[PDB]
């Protein structure tokens, strides 16, 4: 059937083990090491767009080494709100949000607390009018 | 911190029917997540890790084989399918996930399921083919405030898949907000701890128990460490892992350790006749606090 190439390698972290081929569909997560936190989406799955190959839809998170002192601010979507996520933000904490009425959501929906205080991996996603 | 000597017994074959093979398939899967999270694979030999991922594999597939064209579980293929397994399928495969490759529209496909099938107007999960063995089952066992229970599993079966199938399955928030409405209205009501508890966490994925009801759940808790009733020291052990990830996910860590302590002071280590859902529960309750332990 149609099917995916191997998917990024997460340096300090784990994946699910699968076996090849890897049919189209198919989910794996990745973890982070003890001390170290995941940053981005965990899950990835192998889908396809051009109904020929297979290729999987999110980038691979990356783990970042646990910083204790680290806090993001409070982030704000103009023309959406949060809805899961709770502060304080700490590091390796995300949040989701979602457009208001009236608003398409052009961007990624959740942001991690990167240990630089920033949140990342994407930039915050964007709500535009109708 | 419950030692991976005293747990080898937890890797075991998983055998039978649609829910055996899930009995056998629980211990194996939440114990494997453990050993991972607590790095304890050097203690406990780093070989026989591949050896048992193979296992929760063959249990893995071995289910599949008693999924029907809806895309839901019941214990044999004859027989009607079940609301509550079909959940507890997709809750234990979310996690397996970690471990295993998984095909997700076998999980999807379960989530859709459930929520067009199996969920009412109002916003609760209907069960129409109570699985047979009851004791697999933990606290819902009970009867009294059913409807919450097990609206309450479902959800959090649909949160613990929600990122896997959000794409796939187009009702799927729409679900989730029906049901944490229903669990809202009456979680004031509640009268067991043990619904207490699993709503709680439930309401605590979605950042809904807070004000009146975050009191509600955090003052039901006997010595503020538990989360208890009159019936079993199981029941109890499960309830209360649902209440410490709901106190994960609310972050209240000033709350928290005096909880854990009890847990771990159980000596406890899964497996059992109605061990399933407390042995799921109590280990992926104790891992999500080692990765968030600050």
């Amino acid at each position: 059937g149609i099917s995916c190439g191997s998917p990024p390698p997460i340096l300090n972290g784990r994946i699910s083990y699968y076996s090849t081929p890897i049919a189209v569909g198919t989910v794996i997560r990745y973890s982070c090491s003890g001390t170290f936190r995941l940053i981005g989406e965990k899950s990835l799955l192998c889908i396809t767009k051009d109904k020929v190959d297979g290729t999987w839809d999110k980038p691979a998170p990356k783990c970042e080494y646990f910083n204790k002192y680290s806090s993001c601010p409070e982030p704000i979507v103009p023309g959406g709100y949060k809805i899961r996520g709770s502060t304080p933000y700490r590091h390796g904490d995300s949040v989701t949000f979602a457009c208001k009425t009236n608003f398409s959501m052009n961007g990624n929906k959740s942001v991690w607390c990167q240990a630089n205080n920033m949140w990342g991996p994407t930039r915050l996603p964007t709500c535009v009018s109708v | 911190m419950l030692d991976a000597e005293r747990l080898k017994h937890l890797i075991v074959t998983p055998s039978g029917a649609g829910e055996q093979n899930m009995i056998g398939m629980t211990p194996t899967v939440i114990a494997v997540h453990y050993l991972d999270e607590t790095e304890q694979w050097e203690k406990f030999g780093l070989e026989k890790r591949q050896g048992a991922l193979e296992l929760i594999k063959k249990g893995y597939t071995q289910q599949l084989a008693f999924r029907q064209p809806s895309s839901a579980f019941a214990a044999f293929v004859k027989r009607a399918p079940s609301t509550w397994l079909t959940a507890y399928v997709v809750k234990v495969f979310s996690l397996a996930v970690n471990l295993i490759a998984i095909d997700s529209q076998v999980l999807c496909g379960a989530v859709k399921w459930l929520i067009l099938e199996k969920q009412k107007p109002d916003g609760v999960f209907q069960e129409d083919a109570p699985v047979i063995h009851q004791e697999m089952i933990g606290g819902l066992r009970n009867n009294n405030e059913k409807d919450m229970a097990l609206t309450a599993f479902v959800l959090i079966s649909l949160q613990e898949a929600k990122d896997i199938c959000e794409e796939q399955v187009n009702s799927l928030p729409g679900s989730i907000t029906k049901a944490g409405d229903f669990l809202e209205a009456n979680y004031m009501n509640l009268q067991r701890s043990y619904t207490v508890a699993i709503a709680g966490y439930a309401l605590a994925q979605m950042g809904r128990l807070k004000g009146p009801l975050l009191n509600k759940f955090l003052t039901t808790a006997k010595d503020k460490n538990r989360w208890e009733d009159p019936g079993k020291q199981l029941y109890n052990v499960e309830a209360t892992s649902y209440a410490l990830l709901a106190l994960l996910q609310l972050k209240d860590f000033d709350f928290v350790p005096p909880v854990v302590r009890w847990l771990n002071e159980q000596r406890y280590y899964g497996g059992g006749y109605g061990s399933t859902q407390a042995t799921f529960m109590v280990f992926q309750a104790l891992a999500q606090y080692q990765k968030d332990a600050p």
